[PDB]
């Protein structure tokens, strides 16, 4: 079966470059034109570039001309993206793609992508704040708590829930960012019986920076 | 450069039901294909060159068009179709694409349940002072939260952030935060978040009193 791998993704100081990969198999790579194809956060898919099977016909979108390259590697199945001059708005997840023929213009198999992430910030571990109830009785059957998760570079942050019931319910709710930070809460609601009764913590971890903490909820 | 239009950007079907969706061109096109992507996922090839299904791809799905209009029709919505779909052109280099549509799944109304959360001691410790209001798994998406301050209503400083539908039973939920400096937020007593719905028969109301114990 066809088979396209991205590599080479990650932060990029704004102005730098980065140099990303795609590998090729389950089809004869030489005989087919590639497309680089990219997707900022939250947007739509944009088309970046192509090259013909054999590099003869290159086409650029004019927002990357002079500023990217694609070249291919044919005996080694390798597909690349030279980016040079980068900017915020090329903050993208990079796909490569191919068509059913030798050169048609549409994109029938892709890769998974590789993310590249443009900005001067400085990666920075979250502080996780708590989110209790205020002091005062509660009804129902159920409660609801939270962890805020606030100021923290790159996005990359998972939140995971430990209760006393299967039941219990979770929302992530995604980062909004400020400052050049990320700031994300997570709540997760639990029947009335298991909480304070039984403990309940967040557990945040921050891959990027090789960080993990845990949070428990206390009652007021 | 061709600039895609595609109608509507957001659109809701139930399963059984027949969902159209189109895409106008500024110029004339000589071929439309059609994609769809799930969050987390790489867009998926579903018509190439106007009306042709892809391998693979379910026959309830498509496409049609000629000149400057283009659709694509599910004959019979699943719910396993909610994604984006996206169009793109070929005339001539550059290849471009609409910016979406959104078929979102349909379901049945549900009030927001509506939780306010005071900062944390921890928090006031570094200067600052988060108050948090959740407006958990209510359908339709738009909702209205109002923050009030000593009853006064506060408006800057506001930030809400939404989830996709829940994979789960198809609601959606929000997040409010009203942020302060610590000296602020000791300054006032009673925090207020007010949810209205389409489903609230009055505002849902729930608040906090720093003093009260």
């Amino acid at each position: 079966d066809v088979q396209l791998v991205e590599s080479g993704g990650g932060l990029v100081q704004p102005g730098g470059s980065r140099k990303l990969s795609c590998a090729a198999s389950g089809f004869t790579f030489s005989g087919f034109g590639m497309h680089w194809v990219r997707q900022a956060p939250e947007k739509g898919l944009e088309w970046v570039a192509y090259i013909s099977s054999g590099s003869s016909l290159i086409y650029y979108a004019d927002t990357v001309k002079g500023r990217f390259t694609i070249s291919r590697d044919n005996p080694k199945n390798t597909l690349f993206l030279q980016m040079t001059s980068l900017r915020s708005e090329d903050t993208a997840m990079y796909f490569c793609a191919t068509s059913l023929y030798y050169g048609t213009p549409w994109f029938a198999y892709w890769g998974q992508g590789t993310l590249v992430t443009v900005s001067a910030a400085k990666t920075t571990p979250p502080s996780v704040y708590p989110l209790a109830p205020g002091c005062g009785d509660t009804t129902g059957s159920s409660v609801t708590l939270g962890c805020l998760v606030k100021g923290y570079f790159p996005e990359s942050v998972t939140v995971t829930w430990n209760s006393g019931s299967l039941s219990s319910s979770v929302h992530t709710f995604p980062a909004l960012l400020q400052s050049g930070l990320y700031t994300m809460s997570s709540s997760v609601t639990v029947p009335s019986s298991t909480w304070p009764s039984q403990t309940v913590t967040c557990s945040v971890a921050h891959p990027a920076s090789s960080t993990t903490v845990d949070k428990k909820l206390e009652p007021s | 450069d061709i600039v895609l239009t595609q109608s509507p950007a957001i659109m809701s079907a139930s399963p059984g039901e027949k969902v159209t969706m189109t895409c106008s061109a500024s110029s004339s096109v000589t071929y439309m294909y059609w994609y769809q992507q799930k969050p987390g996922s790489s867009p998926r090839l579903l018509i190439y060159d106007t009306s042709n299904l892809a391998s693979g791809v379910p026959v309830r799905f498509s496409g049609s068009g000629s000149g400057t209009s283009y659709s694509l029709t599910i004959s019979r919505m699943e719910a396993e179709d909610a994604a984006t779909f996206y169009c793109q052109q070929w005339s001539s280099y550059p290849l471009t694409f609409g910016a979406g549509t959104k078929l979102e799944l349909k379901r049945a109304d549900a009030a927001p349940t509506v939780s306010i959360f005071p900062p944390s001691s921890e928090q006031l410790t570094s200067g600052g002072a988060s108050v948090v209001c959740f407006l958990n798994n209510f359908y339709p998406k738009d909702i209205n939260v109002k923050w009030k301050i000593d009853g006064s209503e506060r408006q800057n400083g506001v930030l809400n952030s939404w989830t996709d539908q829940d994979s789960k039973d198809s609601t959606y939920s929000m997040s409010s935060t009203l942020t302060l400096t610590k000296d602020e937020y000791e300054r006032h007593n009673s925090y207020t978040c007010e949810a209205t719905h389409k489903t609230s028969t009055s505002p849902i109301v729930k608040s906090f009193n720093r003093n009260e114990c």
